[PDB]
């Protein structure tokens, strides 16, 4: 206000932009700036911009989104983004912000009928607000709402991969039906429209890895472990190289891939603890395959799991701690016929004490 | 000789002398020493 009359209210609308663009250029970081870099300037001038108008449509957007960039405080952010409701919520993204904290703490049915308020007025959003809703109709068994919900981003604006590559998750199970659309149309577009996403060369990598490529799978995995930052992709991406670094007898390397991917994502899938109880019977260290294989048994059994700990079985004789499990594996590669050779073999060779 | 540890790593042993004292079953002292105590007290 240097000679405006009185114009204070256009000067914090202008610095709602500086206290919201922040935190919303901070998760795009590129490779000379860090996060806090982006932080710290969107926490300075936040406070100056409550110094005209306290508590408005737009400021407790800056208080609750402050919290998922650190990673902590959700009911924070949930009970500072209600208020947006009750002081005049005149826009649709006013009350999307609850569904994305609702997703957080693993809650799909209240974060799906927040995202159905999304559709029904459809407000502007270059991001295509219906990718939020197609990425939560892919739980709960709604295959026949989650492409419905991608095949219509994909027609506003193919511009956006995050409509393609969930068509691409939603076909990677199908391995002996539609593989040129699962590695061409899903994976090679994709990839030639925007090549800096670790998802699509994760997927390159692991529908390359069965055409036994390897000289892409490692190339496209480092590519996809130096730019992503939250711990999924990234032991998915150490789980790819170690993985193309078992079948070469190369365990020395892949070793400790398979460790950072137990390291960085445990929760996250059974595929890491098995690769590190079968990494760990090299160089004689069977002891902690054993306890890496134990938590595959705790999500699911498998018939190629039983195996594994039977054929590391430690359990020699009077050792009731470890020959039950052998017991309770070979148990379960008797029903089956796996072609089995050796599985009668190991079934007696712990029935000599016993009957 | 290498003949000597070429059979006494790969044989099995199920059957000892010290096995042959223990039951093959779960008989414990608790249900033994309550009557060895029982006796002398008696006295």
């Amino acid at each position: 206000n240097l000679d405006y009359r009185d114009h204070e209210k256009d000067q914090m609308t202008c610095l709602d932009t500086l206290a919201a663009y922040y935190v919303q250029q901070a998760r795009k970081e590129k490779n000379k700036d860090n996060k806090k870099d982006l932080i710290t300037q969107a926490t300075l001038l936040y406070t100056m911009a409550d110094k005209i108008i306290m508590y408005d449509q737009n400021h407790l957007l800056g208080r609750a989104c402050f919290c998922l960039l650190e990673g902590d405080k959700m009911d924070q952010a949930d009970a500072q983004f209600h208020f947006v409701l009750n002081q005049s919520p005149n826009n649709i993204p006013a009350l999307l912000g609850k569904a994305c904290i609702s997703f957080n703490k693993k809650d799909y049915r209240g974060a799906l009928a927040y995202y159905k308020k999304a559709l029904r007025t459809n407000p502007g959003c270059p991001a295509e607000v219906r990718l939020g809703m197609g990425h939560c109709f892919v739980k709960l068994n709604k295959l026949e709402k989650a492409r419905l919900a991608f095949s219509r981003a994909l027609e506003l604006n193919s511009k956006c991969v995050g409509a393609l590559v969930g068509l691409a998750v939603l076909e990677l199970n199908n391995k002996e039906a539609d593989s040129i659309k699962n590695g061409v149309q899903l994976l090679s577009r994709a990839y030639t429209i925007d090549p800096s996403n670790p998802m699509v060369l994760n997927h390159l990598a692991n529908h390359f890895f069965f055409k036994k490529d390897y000289s892409k799978v490692q190339h496209l995995a480092l590519h996809a472990f130096h730019n992503t930052e939250v711990e999924a992709m990234q032991a998915e991406s150490c789980y790819q190289l170690a993985r193309s670094f078992h079948v070469q007898e190369d365990y020395d390397q892949a070793f400790q891939y398979y460790y950072q991917a137990t390291q960085f994502a445990s929760s996250s899938f059974v595929l890491p603890f098995f690769g590190l109880g079968q990494m760990y019977i090299y160089r004689g260290d069977k002891e902690n395959a054993s306890q890496c294989f134990e938590k595959v048994l705790k999500a699911y059994p498998n018939n190629y799991e039983t195996m594994k700990i039977l054929g590391s079985l430690y359990a020699a004789s009077e050792d009731q701690e470890k020959r039950d499990i052998a017991k309770g594996h070979l148990k379960k590669v008797t029903e089956q016929y796996p072609d089995d050779v050796e599985a009668w073999i190991e079934l007696a060779q712990i029935l000599e004490q016993t009957d | 000789v290498d003949v000597t540890r070429d059979i006494v790593s790969r044989e099995r042993v199920w059957r000892t002398r010290t096995t042959i004292l223990q039951s093959t079953g779960k008989n414990f002292s608790k249900n033994i020493f309550a009557i060895l105590q029982s006796v002398k007290a008696r006295e």
